[PDB]
């Protein structure tokens, strides 16, 4: 079971896009620079598994995407978990794939809020779970 | 050349005969009577004159279905040969349409296939429609696929079949019925596309806003995807489709040839305005769940395979575009052995509409040929009807009174578990 | 004088094929009936390259028709231009090949086959001087696919040293056209790495994103598509029919553009495209045509050739223009895009000029990218292959025709090795 | 290229909405057909003739205002799928509207507003007309909010809400409809326009001569704010406001998203000559407390922004005197936080007036919306009244009938405290 | 030889840039449809400097138009010279910045920018020789300051050693065009000090005084306003587009006007402006337009000269007029108005004639002065800022859209500094 959030409007409850990547790179253990590298989807996959065990299918996931299609699939992945979890919010994904900044964005700070909502605190070696 | 010959037994499918060949006349410019004043000529063969005979048989056991035709508007269209009636039907029995009644008149609707089948330069294959419900539909159906396919080695064959429904029955022995015959006709049929009654009644209500659609509707609907499936054949186009590419396309797997037929769109003639209908428009529609014309839901599938073929003012580029949107899609997900899910046919005619038809004119239409594990369910569904009957041997007297023997029965329940067993194999997706 | 043979397999061959030749009709002064109404001696000087002249002042095409069903070529027929035609060059089955390699190659194909190679034969003995041939097909599908890589295969038996061309449209990345197109294109491939001489990729895809970005075309229709390809195939035949400055010919580029006998695929590019707005706002001279040329936008195969480096290009231009120009160019796009050439073939730009433009154009531009970029796409199709294979999915419509898992299985090691290949060249030092 | 979708909630959304799309259409040159013999299309469609359909969507729970439409004049203007209908009411219970009765057309609201957003390439975002006292404008518009805030991320969304009077109620259960709303909508909506009846009236007494003012007046002169606000869309114009600005001039912390129109000249035939109305004239008359649309006292509050939309032969030299001197002014006076208060707009296009209407023929208006301070007494105002009759639980059983938890009202009101509090907070000056 | 590329970037700088394009084309005899129609040899001589010359003897503006919404684009393609623009050079987005200076430079601004950037280097690669960049903007809003603010930052990485000039629309002293300006300004402030090599400050407040008080006109409209600035525009390239007895350019001024590198912030002034009535009363005189240039009322910056010191004044004659007639009037101002000027720059007046006045006119002048007072403009925007930032009004706006206070902060203090840094040289001795 996994509960569902909304992003419109509000106030302090917003990271700067340096916290948020700093976030990222320390739960997943990995360098990105930029936000939009999130649009490859690998990252959302293995946030998924982190946060609900099992859940998705990991050795689908290409980690080293650079093709459009290659994203597509790995989205179509992240789709499959939501579905099985039960998150209503529909993904753009045509827009995420373009690696446009500002979708990207948009979808890290609703997946953050969704995030906070539904972990428990475990610790994993996400090193495993990539390789 | 490409000659495409159609069959229609039982009352089902030549009601739906009629609906069909009523709309190839209009398509063709062929009168009631024969008359015109080389595209009709995959459907229709020419006599010396100008008279147009359609590639057509028409069989039924019972007088009644066939005699209307006889007596009806079309009566100078068929010759009289190829109008085959017996005394007494099968009684919804697929013992009687097998064997007591339909070996009767067997020989003679394959000695008059045989004759249809010489007058052709390059047969493409068949086309028969029918029930699974009743006892010709059923019985003698599968009697009928069985010469062919001997008679016959290797053509494409391709049968339209009135699956039932899960909560909209007629027939209490609809089960069985439906049980015996796809276990019987497996083997000897390439591709079966099902319809389901409720399904295109609901289509009617909600998107045509008809308070009682009728079954001339229900087979006018269905004369649409027929059209639409053979005018690759009937007609010129930009990129083309013919009967053994489906086969090819739509079936992965010998025993798994059930695609399923979604036509878009069907709108009235004051909602036809006030919406322009672009490709992406209907191809979004077509796989919507509310649209397709069986009643089960892909959205708890996977799909297998989807064959599109578009008519009329259709532009290439714009039905790319709308696919590749579609894939995207969390609402269309498609097994992980298939990275290529689309056959796409475009051909330049747009739908001919019926002279007093329920659907508005359009510019474009879609018919979108699906294959999908969601059909599990149905079948499923199917077997626990036939358990609980079976159990109790309810009505099984009367099929080891036409000469079935029970063990048939149990053979039958076997095939159809090994068939869902095989549906839910080819569900999981690959390890590794 | 170096006469060539042109070879359409299947619906997509014979629609470009038609395109291509009411472009080369247009380009010489020939009209629907086969009749000269040109108005220079130039149009007439290397007719014989692709016409044959029949009785009573007229041109026939060397062209050969085939196809397992007789729709398209019904239609080709009744086409503007379908007259010019030899009647008994359209060599046509009844049956079809239901989107299956197997029934191209070693069913209906077979079947029609000798047909098509007695006429071939003909054709070839109707040349003083035969140069070689070009084929035109998708990859994709059952006969352009199947049949024409027998047709390929037998050709090539019979005339070992003539040159083997191909135009081959390959599926696209994004969306598949066919359900078994992974098959299909697999197959093709095996045959084609080992008996063609150099490939031309072309892909939809790329085709439709250069009618709506570059050419601004809202509502492209597969005619517009056509022509782009019409446009490069002539340009490459171009030196051979006309006069020029640099002339160079099919033979030459095979061997600048082909440094390792299997790696002779190819990516084409045409200059200059505008929109009906846009041409009067530009000015059409060579540097601007070097440009467009030089990105990736232009390519009519769907890889990025900033993904790879570039083996070879040959650039063809075609009008009155300054040979010191195009020799400065071409010098500048190497020296300035440096990481995007192999460092171990120097100089790797070849260059050819005729005087002759083509119609409407004081000048135009062909470009012919051999890049390690292509791996990609063989890459892409190798991976489609796999997760079908791996299942056995559609396998039994192969295997009804008499095909075994090994073939498959040999043809899949082959691509894959093809991969490593251009993978391995592309980091040599 | 830059669409706005509309959408009409219940009895007065629809009514408002009638009047808007009367005037849109005499603005464009559109008939009531959809014929006309770039502009327009940011709210009409186009078919494949020359028809145009409006980009929005009627909802109520109750046929009768809808069916209104349906046999009305502008019949043929909207396509049937976009006037929505329930059988049965909210009854003036926000619980129905919410929960209840608003449950059963919610996917159906929604699943058209996505059709609608389909055919959008640059959508805006949406326009959401209903009111705060009945059961469908408080609580299905809070419903459909929410579900449109989940589905559609970050786009701007703007509601017109009748906001309700001090001493001129219809309904007794307005103020409980009015609390919960405003509590379920508020961190989904991004600027909300209030709007009183009360207020409307006295206009069209005093400033138009009229002694018995219809609802269709109060329509009319609504019509014109909002022509004003998306006229900046709709038209070309010599310095540009689009709908995403609005929100971030007029809102200056998150919860503070209500500002209030007020519209310039509003007068009569007799009455529009003997008077030149200068921007000076107008702009003043805007600034007067008389003219304003909600029944309250700027004098005595505090102006946070003010953007000015202005119309027609308007010259910026002259608009940016007007507001220098009304800067001076004694009864302006605007938060200390805030030096820079205005956001100006001027527009080409002078207001266009609909036959038959009450008012004159202007070469210049003028739309202000402005946020005050002046709004929390209103809200004090409603808070009393709902804890006048909490204290008694008069009414409660109905809502607790419906599904609702007490607690739940209870949460509406402390956080209406809260807003409160926030508004003071917020009056208040710097230290240092 | 010298080429430049104009930039516009939202809805003021389009307006402003389309004004500049109808003045520039009139005086090298363009029409609207890039057709030279001219009748002097010195308007072609160098007319590479603004366009590019296309195909069929047509010129085209070297002039990229770049907005996030699509509407003033539309106006500027339909208006009188809308024609003459490259289509391909229009660059536009869809949804607009909301007045938010962060969408402008982070998000939306950001999704275009790159699309921009491909038709900015294109644009220098025509070029033989690059002068440098002229973008027109406003710091107010959205587009033209965070996106404007985002060009000028990849361009200046790009093409260090050009030249970076900016005519910017600063905000007003009196009323506020929109809410959120001090914000937009303040940010917009920090990019340009780093990134620009001169800034000419322009204030509509300035521009309506103008209007009514010199040019006597009643209602004046926008047009009116943009046609001054147009003027200044022109003025300050003339001597680089026409032959001159002292030649003056864009780097001479810079270097002659910018003695540090923050300090690169000018007021500008245009001679002679007269009513309909009153010209016919005067006479044009090179005294006369002295006069016109040394006032107060005469400023484009709403900030009186004579409340600081000129650091540096650069004057710029167009028409045929005696050099030292001009030198005198130079000292005289120098002379007679000691407390103006800074003592430490000596002789601190440039002067450049340019021998071709503008169309209707035997001469004029444009001066560009660099004043101490320009600091009053900069202490309001500060204290502007610090009254709204100080109870975070409207900052989850900007916070919303990734920014932090941290920026803000920076932002403000780096604006502080500036003011420190003039407040100081106006006291230096
Ligand atoms: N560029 C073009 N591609 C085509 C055309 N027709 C088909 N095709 C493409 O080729 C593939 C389908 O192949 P075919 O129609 O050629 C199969 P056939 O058995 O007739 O050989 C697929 O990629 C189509 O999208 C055409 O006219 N132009
Ligand atoms: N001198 C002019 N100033 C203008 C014009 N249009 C707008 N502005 C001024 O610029 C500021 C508002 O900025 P914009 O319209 O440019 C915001 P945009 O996102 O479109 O960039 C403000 O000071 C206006 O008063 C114009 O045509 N001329
Ligand atoms: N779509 C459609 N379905 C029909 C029509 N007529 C009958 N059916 C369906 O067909 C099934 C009944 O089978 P029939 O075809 O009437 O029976 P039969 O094949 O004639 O067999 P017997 O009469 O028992 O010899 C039921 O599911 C009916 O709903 C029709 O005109 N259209
Ligand atoms: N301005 C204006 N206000 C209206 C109009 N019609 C109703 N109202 C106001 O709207 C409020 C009543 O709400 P309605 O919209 O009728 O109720 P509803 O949304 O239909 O909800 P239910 O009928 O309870 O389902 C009262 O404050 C009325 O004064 C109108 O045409 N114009
Ligand atoms: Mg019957
Ligand atoms: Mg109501």
């Amino acid at each position: 079971m996994a509960v569902n959030v909304y992003s419109t409007s509000v106030t302090s409850e917003n990271l700067s896009r340096h916290d948020m990547l700093a976030w990222v790179n320390d739960s997943l253990h990995l360098n990105y620079t930029k936000i939009e590298q999130l649009c490859s989807g690998a990252a959302y996959c293995q946030f998924m598994d982190m946060l609900f065990p099992g859940c998705v299918h990991l050795r689908k996931v290409k980690f080293q995407a650079k093709l459009e299609h290659e994203y597509i699939h790995n989205f179509k992945v992240l789709q499959a978990a939501f579905k099985k979890m039960g998150v209503d919010k529909i993904i753009p994904v045509e827009k995420l794939v373009k690696g446009k900044f500002q979708d990207n964005f948009e979808f890290i700070q609703w997946f953050k809020k969704f995030f906070d909502a539904n972990y428990d605190g475990k610790d994993y070696n996400p090193l495993l779970a990539r390789q | 050349m490409r000659e495409c010959i159609s069959i229609h037994v039982g009352q089902a499918g030549v009601q739906i005969g009629n609906a069909c060949w009523e709309l190839y006349c209009l398509e063709h410019g062929i009168q009631p009577d024969g008359q015109m004043p080389d595209s009709f000529n995959t459907f229709f063969s020419e006599t010396g004159a100008g008279k147009h005979v359609p590639r057509a048989v028409f069989v039924d056991l019972e007088p009644t279905v066939i005699d209307e035709v006889r007596t009806g508007t079309y009566r100078q269209l068929f010759h009289p040969e190829q109008l085959i009636t017996g005394k007494e039907d099968a009684a919804n029995n697929y013992a009687r349409g097998h064997y007591t009644i339909g070996k009767e008149i067997i020989d003679l609707v394959l000695d008059r296939i045989r004759k249809l089948a010489d007058q052709c330069t390059g047969l493409q294959g068949f086309l028969v429609f029918h029930s699974f419900g009743g006892g010709t539909g059923s019985g003698f159906t599968s009697l009928l696929m069985e010469r062919l396919s001997v008679d016959y080695g290797k053509k494409s064959k391709l049968e339209f079949s009135i699956y039932p429904a899960p909560q909209v029955s007629t027939a209490v022995v609809e089960p069985y019925n439906s049980i015996l015959t796809t276990h019987t006709t497996l083997e000897h049929s390439d591709c079966a596309f099902m319809v389901d009654n409720e399904a295109i009644y609901d289509i009617c209500r909600r998107n045509l806003d008809i308070e009682r659609p009728t079954y001339t509707n229900l087979n006018r609907l269905i004369s649409q995807i027929v059209s639409s499936i053979t005018a690759s054949l009937r007609f010129d186009g930009a990129l083309n489709v013919d009967l053994t590419e489906f086969q090819t396309n739509l079936v992965p797997y010998p025993r798994i040839h059930f695609p399923l037929a979604t036509y878009a769109p069907v709108i009235s003639a004051e909602k036809a305005y006030h919406e322009q209908l672009s490709v992406a428009e209907i191809t979004n529609a077509c796989f919507e769940p509310a649209n397709q014309m069986v009643k089960c839901d892909p959205r708890h599938g996977k799909y297998m395979a989807c064959c599109l073929l578009y008519r009329g003012d259709v532009v290439p580029k714009d039905v790319n575009a709308a696919i590749a949107t579609i894939k995207t899609k969390r609402s269309i997900q498609f097994v992980d052995w298939c990275p290529t899910g689309f056959k796409v046919g475009i051909n330049y005619q747009p739908p001919t509409v019926v002279p007093g038809g329920d659907l508005a004119k359009v510019q474009r239409a879609v018919c979108m040929l699906s294959n999908t594990t969601a059909i599990a369910e149905a079948w499923a569904r199917l077997d626990h009807k036939f358990d609980l009957m079976y159990a109790k041997r309810a009505f099984v007297h009367w099929y080891v009174g036409e000469g079935m023997e029970e063990g048939e029965f149990s053979e039958a329940r076997e095939d159809m578990a090994a068939l869902e067993k095989d549906y839910e194999e080819v569900g999981v997706d690959s390890v590794e | 004088m170096r006469e060539i043979v042109h070879i359409q397999a299947g619906q997509c061959g014979n629609q470009i094929g038609a395109k291509f030749w009411e472009v080369i009709s247009d380009e010489h002064g020939i009209d629907p009936t086969g009749s000269y109404h040109g108005d220079s001696d130039l149009q007439l000087e290397r007719i014989n390259v692709y016409y044959n002249e029949a009785a009573g002042n007229k041109y026939v095409p060397r062209a050969i028709l085939v196809d397992l069903e007789p729709g398209t070529m019904d239609s080709v027929r009744s086409g503007p231009f379908g007259q010019i035609f030899r009647p008994d060059n359209f060599v046509f089955g009844q049956s079809g090949a239901g989107n299956n390699w197997a029934k191209g190659h070693y069913t209906e194909g077979a079947e029609l086959v000798d047909s098509v190679l007695d006429v071939v034969r003909k054709e070839s003995e109707s040349c003083d001087c035969l140069q070689g041939f070009q084929l035109t097909h998708s990859l994709g599908g059952g006969t352009g696919s199947g049949m024409g890589t027998l047709l390929i295969s037998k050709i090539r038996e019979e005339y070992p040293d003539r040159i083997m061309n191909t135009f081959s449209v390959v599926p696209s990345p994004k969306v598949s056209d066919t359900v078994v197109e992974p098959y299909n294109a697999t197959l093709s491939v095996h045959q084609l790495v080992e008996n063609t001489d150099e490939t031309y990729c072309i892909d939809n895809e790329a085709l439709y994103d250069i009618c709506f970005r570059t050419l601004k075309l809202t509502t492209p229709t597969y005619g517009d598509l056509n022509h782009l390809v019409s446009a490069t195939m002539s340009g490459v035949t171009t030196c051979l029919r006309f006069p020029g400055q640099l002339n160079a010919d099919l033979r030459k580029l095979a061997v600048n553009m082909v440094p390792f006998p299997r790696l002779h695929f190819f990516m084409p590019g045409f200059a200059p495209l505008t929109s009906r707005g846009s041409q009067q706002y530009r000015a059409l001279t060579v540097p601007e045509l070097t440009q467009q040329m030089f990105d990736a936008k232009n390519m009519m195969a769907a890889c990025d050739p900033r993904h790879g480096r570039y083996l070879t290009v040959a650039a063809v231009f075609r009008g009155r223009m300054s040979m010191k120009e195009v020799d400065e160019q071409m010098l500048n796009v190497q020296n300035k895009n440096s990481s995007y050439f192999v460092e171990w073939i120097p100089n790797n730009v070849k260059t050819a000029v005729c005087d002759i433009p083509p119609r409407g154009l004081k000048m135009s531009a062909t470009f012919i990218g051999n890049s390690t970029a292509i791996q990609e796409l063989f890459k892409r199709i190798s991976e489609q292959f796999t997760a079908m294979f791996r299942r056995k999915a559609f396998l039994h419509w192969y295997t009804g025709e008499g095909m075994d898992e090994m073939e498959f299985t040999e043809a899949e090691s082959n691509m894959n090795d093809l991969v490593s290949e251009y993978q391995q060249y592309q980091d040599a030092t």
